[PDB]
């Protein structure tokens, strides 16, 4: 499983060696510590590193947290309800769990609570709305002698310039297939798993695209279809959402027609319904889209250019359905 | 200076249904209804300032005769018209014993009945059915649609129409026959363009025009008032070559103040209203004013930008 | 120097409760005679006037006038802390920023001092009382109160109409209409309770309720109001102090 | 007392341990305050709005003047700061911000009118006005315009253009120009000579360069550059390469792979690659802007060819700004560059 | 005392004769109130052309020095709501002074910030007590008004400050100020305003600041540019030369070297090439379409933030391909 | 089992007005030696803690201590039936899921019964106090509650300074500032108005006024109340009872910390 084998502290850190190196200078002297924002690619292990972190600054007590209540009064009588991951040596809050309400959470939050500092980790920073990011622009400046802020994000790019500037900017690269399958084999040594032949752990790798959340997860997934024994030949668990994807693209190659965007709508709204946000579920349907042999470059550049623009689209909008149906019949219109 | 002169609107407000140049129709019924009597429930609906509310209290003057006092309830927009208002007062009016001629009922005028709140419109529905036979309700609105369908059943419906050149032309040559004014026939006839069938406005123009040069010359009435706005626009949006609409762009809308809200705003109602041209080349000249707009509201609005609008609505009709 | 001792909190409290509600700000002016304050509300249809002897203070220094103004609603938030029996004592430099109010008890005790923060106002008094009124009459001020919210309820406009020997206020709305009739009289068994009137003309003028439901307020300041009404001018509605008087000018309707 | 101020500054991060206290340690700004130390004799102090790049010294800057005008005494009681933290509606400009300002200026105390100049007036200042809404600036107008005596109105904002036309015309526009190598390379030495930051010839420079007018992440960068280099003891010098590597600075020769498979390859092969780029964490707004410099400064390319990468990089970077997903633009700007 | 007052405050006109600029509406005001009529007056125009000091100087010498009580003043900054137009102005219009005898004046400054229903229960507020008081509405957009409204009142559309105005204003703050200016660095100063009196004092007190000298030297255009931030037009023309003619390495170095030496912004540059074009006489219009379209979308992507020099490349790379049609 | 009986209504109501509004949840004990309540606010800044001996009981009998957890809104909503003069005994099993109140009055004549729902609630009361305090003093409770409802207008923070027979309350806000001094001393003509202060060591805390406003209610218990204040914890605000106490801890602001 991902969490019973997983690092507590920077000597525990089996990859990027580099980001050890200069988490472990970041952390030499921790009290004139700036603000801090870990950015890479989801499932890379960066709020694994923000954890060991500060395991460095403070005492091993950091993991033993607790989940507590808070609630908050909007400007009529809705009340909003937020729980809160606390530890006697940090704190961490995750705006990403409510609507436009992410800037009153955020100011009096972190206003109640402004070594010698409490640690801030802000979990999913780009779900952050703009107001909240300029009320947080102050804060993170006025008080910065109690309150530091870990920042973890997945991109930089919906974050304002302002934080930007406001904090350090660490970078986690994906760690690379070999280094996946050499943990991938400590874990089927561990966990008891039979292998007919390694390199299966490193296809393992090749499916998971440097991510390791989804590597080790997809891993235990196939060990129990294969009752603990994995052969040469084990088939690739891939998630149900992928392989509906996967379908609608070959549903949209197939036929290009009125009949079949009416479907097509109807596979975007069931899998809208089952909390599958539609940035993702644009990318990949682009990315499986530019996959298909069939096409040539003149359809894929097209595909690829109206992927982008209702991408803006979407980013600009809130309706998301009605950007991934345009999307698509540009798609159709082009093909 | 110690006080001030009635203007000429309210000064020659008409207080007799025959002094009003409006519709011919409805002022002739109006008329024959003050005769016979018998008023019925009315909602009169129009543009502002082309004699609906002097109508009303004309015929309810003429209907009541001396008891205008104590039988016509007025309520404006200035005052409270709430749901409590409706609920006790009104009804407390109407439930008024009062001896009146076996042809004439009480009055209740509610000017700007497109601002009352809808539980006082929903209330006033049996308010106004069970006391049919002593009080009368006479509304002034300006959009029909805004009163609700159960009231408007309730009430006959006159819909007032722009007043056409002549009749303004005819009531401004009584107001200087009444005035001994000097006046010219262009001067006259640029007052009446730029009043835009408002007789309010044309004879507010009239007198402003009159104390501030005493010769009504349309010299004076365009150095004093505005042409058109829109027709400005019309003319700007409506050029064949892109160097003459940003000419006049530059020189009549920008050199002259006028601010850049303004221009959009007023380019879109030209552009809506607009029949010169086809359907689909207004909706995609629509939508540049419109995405220029969505800037312009960002705080991005200056000239580039509405030169950026027309010259994507020129490219537009470059076909 | 402002530098003003009153015996009892209760005093100035009550005074202020009178400015309370009605006007937002103050102009207070302290001089080698006494204190006096003007109030104008947003509509200027209401000036609250005061007047304050010396001889109404337990201690009383001025070598300097003093100018101030104030929000009337952060010195009524203070204006509790006098329990009523404490020492007051207002205090304010020749140039000052802010206003010191400081209540003690008899005893060295509890001290509660508090510095509120001045507004600058031009200073403007205006001095629009007038030499004779057409007609003046004074009743007590509780049987005054009882008839304003007696007709407050009818209507937002309460009419005053003097005759000879008559006195009547009216109100007339949309439940109805009503009206009290007083005359005057002189009661010998206690004459703060008499009804005293001097005609010249008749008068007959209307306010707006809202104004003298503010204005019967003075009566917890004086067992009498003296009330002047004029065809030309605001009319007048006054509560004597022991040296001293709150006045409230309120202009009629139309 | 001021010692525990020396120690909490000298235990602060440097971007606040080196926040300038006095209008004489901005270092490019000067035009602006040359004028705030001429009106520090005087007595008329107008409306002003400050606007530029972030990390040009906009809040350092009034800081720095209003404590130079009132002292660190009247500093807390003269001054109403109100940040984007804060509710700024209609409702809290109409109550507060009128009520302070029509409140009357609080007395000096003896000690203040012997060292500071103590003006008539206080300081409201609004940081971060962007986020403000119209009609609540619009109410700000009169408030501002007819209670000039008392107090004098400060805004602060990265975008003047969000800020509406009236309230630009009654403040004085104070334009903060960014902060290059040229006109903020003595203040980067300085920071370095005041922690002992042992570098090479070309890194300070090069640091700003990377910043793009920006002195606070500069002295981030140098911070994390000296932690860096401290926590290994060599006893070196900090290297150009070495700063370039935690600013994420996409490396040169992964830079000339990107061009050699947009300029020979088609679109599998720059899908797959692009595919693997994205699997290193870098910033996409870094990887278009070393590809702008790299096409536009090279001179190999033919003019139409420039206009068009200088084009498409242009609508890449205004699509990146909004939020979108760097991997689909950054694929989308290959292709169309790889196209042409 | 006045000398705290900024320039902008200090020289706000008091009577009517201070008003410059506006000559055509000024006297007919002026007219207005010496015969008597004067009707309800809608003052609409751009920010700093003086309708808020117009109207203020006319309250003067309407009522004298007692201003202050005889008229009623709302603005934005009060609130202004449908039950305070129905207590306030309504408690005002019907009632009458009480200082004096004569009209009333109410001064709804900035009044295209109310309420839709406020507008609606003030429409017949004018009209019922019209004989008693009079209404001055006073705009920026015309367009928020509703137009009942608009046409129960007589429209005034205050023109932007012409040269001969602003150029007298400035010598009669020439005079009240120790101060000298160039003749050339005036012209520069009337061509960054306008018609915007506001900025024209503000930047003459910053350069009058910036001349660090107990003024006995004089204000060229060197303070002036330094002191705004603006381009000089010798600096606009020179890019736009190297844009149109050398280069593109060399444009890019040139614009560079430009915006750098002096501080100068983007958005500045792009204006002032902007006004420089506007004058060249071109071919057929597809160039200007072009260049309009891509300087405005640059403009509106500056506004939002980016990258500088990808947005200087940008504007560079979009003059190049506009002009590439002209041949 | 719990089986306690209040000669008097009215001191349980006035002992749950203590903890109305500023806490939520409270959990109760009771066992051989009295009864005994904890409730601590959601901030953690404020801890209500009540001790009732046996002997303030007309009758009480525990065999088997009983802990029981409620929401503090519904035990104040029933708590408005004892006509104050009115019998109360609380009752409940070993186990239970509810706790029931039966007021009565002398006469069999009334008896109002309720049965109130428990909430579960995890048993770890805390144990704060000190055993010395920088400073110790008592005063009227009446006059503590005028010293907090002066200040607190003024400002969201009340300063309490101790130094050798001084004791200074401060606020300090925008509308300005104020500040009540008061002094040691000795009454005679009835002790009960004493200002009495042992100061080991001069303090000086701040607390939010909303939390002293909060106190202010055990007046309503007590004649005078008991401050104790030290730089080390949070203070101690005292109210006794005939056998027992109420407590209030609130912990002082860190800069902003109530
Ligand atoms: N038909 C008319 N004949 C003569 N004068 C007219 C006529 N219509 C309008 N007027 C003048 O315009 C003034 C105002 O007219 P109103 O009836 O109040 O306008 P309106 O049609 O009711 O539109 P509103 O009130 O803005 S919804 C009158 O006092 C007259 O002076
Ligand atoms: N001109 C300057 N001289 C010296 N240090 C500066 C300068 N500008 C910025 N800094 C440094 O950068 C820090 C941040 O300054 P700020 O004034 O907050 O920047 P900013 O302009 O406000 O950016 P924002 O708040 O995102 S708009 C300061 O504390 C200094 O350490
Ligand atoms: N015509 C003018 N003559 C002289 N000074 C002027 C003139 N117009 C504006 N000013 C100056 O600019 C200042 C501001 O004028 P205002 O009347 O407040 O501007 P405005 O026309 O009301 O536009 P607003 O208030 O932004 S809607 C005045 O105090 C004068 O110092
Ligand atoms: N240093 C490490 N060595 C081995 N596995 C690791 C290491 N750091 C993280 N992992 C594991 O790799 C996966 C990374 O996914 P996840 O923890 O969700 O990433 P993140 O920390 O960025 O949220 C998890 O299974 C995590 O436990
Ligand atoms: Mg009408
Ligand atoms: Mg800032
Ligand atoms: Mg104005």
């Amino acid at each position: 499983w991902v969490d019973k084998y997983r690092p507590k502290s920077l000597n525990a850190l089996s990859h990027n060696e580099e980001l050890t190196n200069f988490l472990k200078s970041l952390s030499d002297q921790p009290r004139d510590l700036p603000h801090l924002l870990l950015y890479g690619p989801n499932g890379t292990g960066k709020k694994t590193r923000c954890m060991a972190l500060l395991e460095s600054i403070f005492g091993p007590g950091v993991y033993r947290l607790k989940i507590d209540v808070r609630q908050f009064v909007t400007a009529s009588n809705r009340k909003l309800e937020l729980n809160v991951v606390s530890s006697p040596y940090h704190l961490e809050i995750t705006p990403s769990d409510m609507g436009n309400n992410d800037r009153i959470v955020i100011q009096e939050l972190l206003k109640e609570v402004a070594h010698r500092y409490k640690c801030v980790i802000i979990n999913e920073a780009n779900s952050l709305t703009k107001d909240a990011q300029a009320a947080l622009r102050r804060t993170m400046e006025k008080y910065s002698k109690n309150i530091r802020l870990i920042m973890v994000c997945d991109s930089m790019s919906p974050i304002i310039a302002p934080i930007k500037s406001r904090c350090l900017l660490i970078r986690c690269p994906a760690p690379s297939d070999s280094e996946i399958s050499t943990i991938l084999s400590d874990v089927v040594t561990n966990e008891r798993i039979q292998l007919e032949t390694k390199d299966i752990l490193k296809r393992i790798a090749q499916a998971s695209n440097g991510n390791l959340r989804v590597s080790l997860l997809m891993l235990e997934s196939m060990a129990l279809n294969n009752e603990l024994a994995l052969k040469s030949s084990s088939p690739i668990i891939k998630p149900d959402w992928i392989i509906v994807i996967h379908k609608l693209t070959r549903k949209i190659v197939k036929e290009r027609s009125v009949n079949s965007l009416i479907e097509c709508r109807a596979v975007l709204y069931d899998l809208l319904a089952h909390c599958i946000p539609a940035n993702i579920i644009l990318k990949e349907l682009t990315f499986s889209l530019l996959d298909v042999e069939t096409l040539n470059t003149t359809n894929k550049s097209s595909i690829i250019e109206y992927s982008s623009v209702f991408d803006e689209r979407l980013s600009l909008g809130n309706k998301a359905i009605f950007h991934l149906e345009g999307f698509i019949a540009k798609v159709m219109c082009c093909l | 200076t110690l006080s001030l002169q009635l203007p000429w609107v309210e000064k020659y407000r008409p207080q007799v249904l025959s002094d009003i140049v409006g519709n011919k129709e409805t002022i002739d019924r109006l008329q024959q209804i003050a005769k016979d009597g018998n008023m019925p429930h009315m909602i009169i609906s129009g543009m502002p300032g082309i004699g609906k509310t002097t109508s009303v209290h004309c015929l309810a003057h003429e209907l009541l005769g001396r008891s205008y006092a104590d039988g016509v309830l007025e309520l404006n927009a200035s005052d409270d018209r709430g749901i409590d208002v409706v609920r006790n007062q009104i009804k407390h009016f109407a439930q008024k014993k009062l001896h009146l001629p076996p042809g004439k009922h009480k009055i209740v005028i509610l000017d700007e009945a497109d601002s009352m709140t809808a539980g006082a419109q929903q209330a006033l529905r049996r308010t106004m059915e069970l006391y049919s036979n002593s009080t009368r309700f006479a509304f002034a609105c300006n959009q029909s649609n805004k009163i609700i369908e159960p009231l408007q059943s309730r009430c006959a419906i006159l819909r007032y129409s722009k007043l056409s050149d002549e009749d303004v032309l005819k009531r401004l040559l009584q107001i200087i026959k009444l005035e001994d004014v000097k006046y010219t026939n262009d001067g006259l006839e640029a007052i009446i363009f730029t009043a835009e069938g408002d007789m309010r406005q044309a004879i507010n123009n009239l007198q402003s025009t009159v104390a501030g040069h005493g010769l009504v010359n349309a010299d004076n009435v365009f150095k004093i008032v505005d042409s058109p706005h829109p027709l400005i626009v019309k003319k700007m949006l409506l050029a064949s070559n892109l160097e003459d609409s940003i000419q006049i762009l530059r020189t009549d809308l920008w050199k002259k103040g006028y601010s850049s809200i303004d221009i959009v705003t007023t380019s879109f109602r030209v552009t809506k209203n607009l029949a010169q041209v086809k359907e689909s080349v207004r909706l995609e000249m629509i939508k540049e004013i419109g995405l220029t707009h969505m800037r312009i509201l960002e705080g991005v609005g200056t000239y580039l930008q509405l030169a950026s609008m027309l010259a994507k609505i020129h490219k537009l009709n470059n076909k | 120097m402002l530098e003003a001792k009153f015996e009892e909190a209760s005093l100035f409290k009550r005074i202020i409760d009178g400015f309370k509600d009605c006007v937002q700000l103050v102009n207070f002016q302290c001089k080698e005679d006494g204190i006096i304050a003007q109030a104008v509300d947003d509509s200027r249809v209401l000036l609250v006037s005061l007047e304050i002897g010396v001889e109404a203070f337990q201690e009383y220094r001025c070598d300097h006038p003093v100018t101030l103004g104030m929000d009337l609603t952060s010195l009524s938030k203070i204006l509790r802390c006098g329990n009523n029996t404490d020492t007051l004592t207002l205090i304010a430099d020749n140039t000052p920023d802010s206003i010191i109010l400081l209540f003690e008890d008899t005893k060295k005790d509890r001290i509660a001092e508090y510095s509120l923060k001045l507004m600058d106002i031009d200073a403007d008094f205006l001095k629009i009382e007038e030499l004779q009124y057409d007609s003046t009459l004074s009743l007590p001020s509780s049987e005054f109160s009882k008839i304003v919210r007696d007709l407050s309820q009818l209507s937002d406009s309460i009419n005053i109409m003097i005759t000879k020997e008559t006195i009547k206020f009216v109100a007339d709305g949309d439940i109805g209409s009503g009206s009290v009739i007083i005359k005057p009289f002189v009661d010998m068994e206690h004459p703060e309770t008499s009804i005293k009137l001097e005609m010249d003309q008749p008068v007959d003028l209307t306010f707006g309720a809202k104004y003298l439901l503010d204005i019967i307020k003075g009566s917890s300041l004086s067992d009498r109001v003296g009330i002047r009404l004029s065809s030309e001018a605001p009319a007048l509605f006054q509560f004597d102090l022991k040296s001293g008087f709150l006045q409230f000018f309120l202009a009629p309707k139309f | 007392s001021k010692l525990a101020a020396e120690q909490s500054l000298a235990q602060q991060p440097w971007v606040e341990k080196y926040r300038p206290k006095n209008l004489d340690e901005v270092t490019a700004q000067d035009h602006a305050v040359t004028v705030l130390k001429k009106t520090l004799k005087s007595a008329n102090l107008p409306h002003m709005l400050f606007y530029g790049p972030p990390g040009t010294g906009k809040t350092s800057t009034i800081l720095a003047l209003t404590k130079e005008l009132y002292g660190p005494d009247l500093m807390k009681s003269r001054i109403l700061e109100l940040n984007a933290s804060d509710e700024r509606g209609i409702s809290i400009v109409r109550e507060k911000v009128k009520n302070f300002a029509r409140l009357t200026v609080s007395k000096p105390s003896k000690h203040d009118l012997e060292n500071y100049p103590c003006p008539p007036y206080k300081i409201i200042i609004l940081d971060e006005a962007d986020s403000m809404t119209a009609d609540a600036q619009s109410a700000l107008r009169r408030t501002m315009e007819t209670y000039s005596g008392v107090t004098r109105f400060c805004l602060i904002c990265n975008y003047v253009t969000r800020i509406i036309d009236p309230l630009a015309s009654r403040c004085s526009k104070f334009r903060f120009k960014a902060l290059d190598a040229s006109n903020a390379i003595d203040r980067l030495r300085f920071i370095s000579e005041q922690e002992n930051v042992k570098c090479d010839d070309g890194v300070l420079e090069r640091i700003l360069d990377i910043s793009a007018g920006d002195l606070r992440r500069g002295i981030t960068l140098l911070q994390s550059a000296s932690k860096g280099a401290q926590y290994l003891g060599d006893g070196k010098n900090i290297t150009s390469t070495q700063v370039e590597e935690l600013a994420g600075v996409v490396p040169h020769d992964i830079l000339i792979e990107i061009v050699e498979k947009v300029k020979s390859g088609d679109f599998d092969e720059i899908k797959k690659y692009v595919n693997t780029f994205m699997k290193s964490g870098w910033s996409a707004a870094s990887v278009v802007n070393q590809l702008h410099e790299y096409y536009i400064t090279n001179d190999n390319f033919d003019t139409n060819f420039k206009n068009q990468i200088s084009w498409l990089l242009f609508t890449t970077d205004s699509r990146l700004n909004n939020g979108t997903n760097e991997h689909i633009q950054l694929l989308n700007l290959l292709v169309k560059i790889s196209q042409l | 005392s006045k000398e705290n007052l900024p320039w902008v405050e200090k020289y706000r006109p008091e009577t009517l004769d201070e008003v410059y600029g506006q000559n055509e509406v000024i006297t007919t005001v002026r007219k207005f109130v010496d015969e008597g009529k004067l009707p309800h007056l809608l003052f609409y125009g751009p920010p700093g052309t003086g309708k808020t000091s117009t109207i203020v100087a006319l309250a003067r010498e309407i009522y004298g020095k007692n201003y202050s009580n005889m008229v009623l003043e709302l603005n934005a900054s009060d609130d202004r709501g449908i039950d305070v137009v129905r207590n306030q102005i309504k408690d005002f219009a019907s009632t009458r002074q009480i200082f004096s005898k004569g009209f009333k004046l109410i001064i709804l400054d900035e009044a295209d910030a109310m309420t839709n229903a406020a507008q609606n229960a003030l429409r017949r507020v004018i009209e019922r007590y019209t004989k008693n008081t009079r209404f001055c509405v006073l705009a920026n957009y015309a367009h928020k008004l509703t137009p009942a409204l608009l046409s129960r009142c007589t429209r005034f559309r205050f023109q932007p400050l012409p040269q001969e105005a602003i150029e007298r204003r400035i010598a009669n703050v020439l005079v009240h100020e120790k101060l000298k200016l160039s003749p050339n660095a005036e012209k520069a100063l009337i061509e960054l305003s306008n018609g915007d009196m506001r900025r024209v004092l503000n930047v003459l007190q910053s350069c009058k600041a910036t001349l660090d000298n107990p003024d006995e030297d004089e204000i060229s255009d060197d303070v002036i540019y330094e002191c705004c931030g603006a381009p000089r037009p010798s600096d606009l023309k020179a890019v736009l030369k190297s844009i149109l003619e050398d280069d593109w390495g060399t444009a890019h170095y040139t614009l560079n070297k430009v915006r750098s030496a002096k501080g100068l912004a983007l958005i500045d540059l792009i204006e002032g090439i902007v006004k420089i074009l506007e004058d060249y006489e071109l071919q057929n219009e597809e160039t200007r379409v072009h260049l309009l379209t891509k300087l405005a979308d640059i403009e509106y992507s500056i506004s939002k933030g980016g990258n500088d020099q990808i947005q200087g490349s940008a504007v560079i790379g979009a003059i190049k391909a506009s002009f590439e049609n002209e041949t």
